[PDB]
């Protein structure tokens, strides 16, 4: 329970208990020690001395104040976590993971951080003193961060500086998603370790990524340029106070997304042409194929594919775009998917598909959105655990669905078992759950909506404010975007991105509504709406 | 560049009814291949349509556009254009609408003799005649007074932009013309017209100055 | 892919009657990685933001930054040569606003010419067309009471070219056609010219009869 240095480093099982006697002797403050809960970070002065910064004053003023605040956002992105979590498992968010720095420290002729991995015979002092007496040979190629599982190693992205903390979140999902972010039960058998990090359970990478991410770490006032197109939280542990508050948080997120995402299908099926339909869409189906790791194919990978005319014709009603499979193409690729990629759902970009695997694994792109879209309907307690951890396998064993793992017996948790285990009597389908919650979205919209919408969706010569009071006048303006887009289509860029005029306008009411209120708190204007 | 795609076409019937060459190449942009490409029309009155003359734009070879580039009897009815020519890997559908005459309007011209307090000499006068006549941008506008053609420097095709007006508003091209004292005192003063795409000419002449 | 120089020709009127001062510089030319890095070169701590990309639509995407933040220099403008670094080539690249003063008087011409041609009984026009150019933006400026509209929903025709022999002058047009009834209804009745030399905005008469 101790955050003091020496109750954890001297504590029995440490992996570098040994690191007290080099420190007690380290001849000038050469390392930082970030012991914050749950994690014991050590860093390098030279790490950070470069051409900007100067051995000296300079540095140690740099690398103070920054390891300061990046022990607060850690502390504050912990403290997250904990308040989340309330099924006693919060109690094992006390064990001890060192976070070495790369070991590439940087000359002041550096113009950057230097990429000079030391050799351990360096005349830098760190090395000298702490880091090369600690012997910790790591793999320190030049750019990425991993997780050993017993710890966190930073080969390009500093530890101090504000990227730093985003992937922090990352590494520490790797680490401890067995025991500690689950419920208590380990990853799905399928699942990989990058599905349960990149695409869900990390702050995002960008404050204006237009991504479906919880900013659980940074904490941004609106006095920095970045309130335009703040697209997130504004701060972590004010907005985040138990698992209900984050529930109705995404409950409202996804609100607000199936009410764009339901005005983007009927402008599709009702003012759109054939042929720009067929490049306007995509269809997402499940391959298995046969992994290295296990014999049994039942693993199911994402893959998205250009729908043929025979489908295109046929995609007139809204609830076929659910029951076809099909998605948007404005920001996912058209080449097929693999298992354990760092695929991450956009936020503004559809999804109508409810794909399942009736299989065990649903995949990766598919598997991320409907895991946010449970998170909605129920907590992160049930809800998300039940679908991404495997606690309903023993049920399959039982009823049936084995599966030879590693050459023992295990059971297999189907899509179908989740369904029939969270949703026992409301749902039969996954393709029903997905017209329930649309049309439940629409009962809502269709009489409360907040008329204090502002969303400029004009060039640079300031534009103040369109005022959409109905759903109808908004509607119509997602028919002329979706128009536009339809004209013109030259896609010459490999990421089109914010030129798309559909996009702006999702950015722009997203914004607005963000900052109408204080945060998430509810989408419905209760009036003859 | 970046895409796969085009760019607005702008329909050829200026060369068709106003031209000793009846071209009919609709301006077209994203096509780099040879012109053999299929084109497609909504109603054809006879002959098949005539691919326009291969030019460089947007470091793009060889750009295909969409003839029956002098079928005046058919031109004479008023039927759409819309021009499509579609390359293969492009989309087979093309839309700029141009069909019957659609906000017809005459010219309206406005020259009269202008003070020259920094032109005491007048052997050279700055007036810009006002112009009207054509509601469709591409047409072979020309402004001819007199018998006589006017100065190669002063002839030409110059593009206009649609004015805010009472009622039905038509674009303008501006015709300055600069001549000789003489010429002046000739008294062939040169009409300014704008001519609609339906109409073969569509030009009106009528000027006084001074 | 290759660096092309548009001239924005940024409303001066505009800039004059806004609150925030309104300049933009940018470069055309990148064919590379996604990432895109971009630095100025010359700073004055004038606000130097730099707004989205926008494409021309031949793909070759080229990136932008506005030039506000100045109020001090109404007639005393800076250097117009941008140079901020991209990741096609890490040398950066010059960009040009082509400023100069180019000082001059501007008269327009007004004439009442052939009534019976003109007129279709109730049309009425008005001569305002624009005279001497100084700096790189020239606008048919027209002054409508203190309405307000969008300036990207007007659209307007551009420049003329009416130069003298032996001198350089620059032509604009102050011309949309409007209702006459304001000038003999006792409203103001001038046409506005926006130039930062001498922007008058209004008919000037030579003394000469």
């Amino acid at each position: 329970y101790s955050i003091g240095v020496y109750d954890r480093i001297t504590s029995a099982t440490w992996k570098y208990r040994n690191m007290v006697l080099p420190l007690l002797t380290l001849p000038e403050r050469s390392v930082f020690v970030i012991s914050t809960m749950s994690s014991l970070g050590f860093g390098a002065y030279d790490r950070y001395r470069s051409s900007d910064h100067k051995a000296g004053k300079a540095l140690n003023d740099f690398v103070e104040e920054n390891a300061r605040e990046t022990a607060k956002r850690q502390r504050d992105h912990y403290d997250y976590w904990y308040r989340i979590l309330d099924e006693q498992s919060r109690e094992k968010l006390y064990r001890t993971i060192l976070l070495y720095d790369a070991y590439k420290f940087g000359d002041d002729t550096t113009s950057g951080k230097a990429t000079a991995e030391a050799k351990f015979d360096s005349s830098n002092p760190a090395m000298k003193n702490f880091f090369g007496p600690v012997g910790n040979k790591v793999v320190h190629n030049q750019h990425g961060a991993y997780a050993t599982g017993d710890g966190v190693y930073y080969m390009s992205y500093r530890m101090l500086d504000k990227d730093g903390a985003i992937t922090y979140t990352h590494a520490m999902t790797h680490d401890s998603d067995q025991d500690i972010y689950l419920g208590g039960y380990g990853r799905r058998n399928g699942l990989g370790p990058e599905f349960f990090a990149k695409g869900l359970l990390q702050a995002p990478d960008q404050p204006s990524d237009a991504t479906i991410t919880i900013n659980s770490i940074l904490k941004h006032s609106k006095s920095d340029s970045t309130e335009g197109s703040r697209l997130q939280v504004l701060d972590p542990t004010e907005r985040f106070q138990n698992a209900a508050d984050l529930q109705n948080y995404v409950h409202n997120m996804f609100d607000l997304i199936y009410m764009m995402e339901y005005l983007e299908g009927q402008s599709i099926v009702n003012k759109l042409s054939v042929y720009q339909k067929m490049a306007a869409l995509r269809k997402i189906e499940n391959k298995y194929v046969k992994d290295p790791a296990d014999g049994n194919e039942v693993y199911a990978t994402n893959v998205v594919k250009e729908l043929t005319e025979a489908e295109a014709r046929n995609l007139n009603s809204f609830e076929s775009l659910i029951d076809h499979n099909i998605l948007s193409a404005r920001e996912y690729q058209s080449g097929d998917y693999e298992r354990n990629g760092y695929y991450t759902i956009k936020l503004f970009a559809p999804i109508y598909s409810a794909l399942s695997s009736e299989k065990g694994t649903p995949g990766d792109l598919m598997g991320r959105r409907i895991a946010y879209e449970l998170l909605a309907a129920k907590g992160f307690k049930d809800g998300m655990v039940p679908y991404i951890s495997n606690q309903y396998e023993e049920d399959a064993k039982q009823q049936g669905q084995t599966i030879n793992l590693y050459g023992k017996e295990r059971g297999l948790v189907t899509d179908e078992l989740v369904l029939k285990k969270v949703f026992d009597g409301k749902y039969k389908t996954w393709a029903e759950f997905k017209t329930a919650m649309y049309q439940e979205r629409v009962d809502q919209f269709g009489n409360l909506k907040q008329v204090t919408f502002k969303d400029p969706t004009k060039p640079w010569p300031s534009y103040g404010t369109k005022t959409i009071n109905n759903v109808d006048e908004l509607q119509a303006l997602m028919d002329q975007a979706v128009l536009k887009d339809a004209e013109g289509p030259r896609w010459s860029n490999y990421d089109p991105e914010i030129d798309s005029a559909v996009h702006k306008l999702k950015r722009a009411i997203f914004k607005a509504y963000l900052d109408q209120t204080n945060d998430f708190r509810s989408s419905i204007f209760e009036n003859k709406k | 560049c970046c895409h796969p795609r085009l760019s607005l076409h702008r329909p050829a019937l200026e060369d068709l009814l106003l031209g000793s060459e009846a071209n009919l190449t609709c301006t077209l942009t994203g096509l780099r291949d040879a012109s053999g490409v299929t084109f497609t029309w909504t109603p054809s009155s006879g002959k098949s349509a005539v691919q326009g003359p291969p030019e460089r734009d947007l470091c793009g070879c060889y750009s295909v556009s969409s003839v029956l580039p002098g079928c005046a009897e058919p031109w004479n009815h008023g039927k759409t254009f819309t021009c499509t020519a579609a390359y293969p890997e492009s989309k087979t559908p093309l839309t700029a609408t141009l069909s019957k005459s659609g906000n017809t309007f005459r010219p309206e011209v406005h020259l009269l003799p202008p003070p020259s307090e920094e032109l005491a000499l007048n052997e050279l006068v700055t007036l810009t005649c006002l112009a009207r006549g054509f509601s469709p941008k591409d047409v072979l506008v020309r402004w001819l007074q007199g018998s006589q053609e006017l100065p190669r420097e002063k002839y030409l095709t110059w593009a206009s932009r649609q004015e805010p007006s009472q009622g039905t508003t038509t674009f303008a091209v501006t015709s300055i013309l600069r001549v000789a004292a003489e010429d002046w005192k000739k008294g062939d003063t040169f009409s300014c017209m704008v001519g609609h795409e339906a109409l073969p000419l569509a030009f009106t002449q009528k000027t006084i100055d001074r």
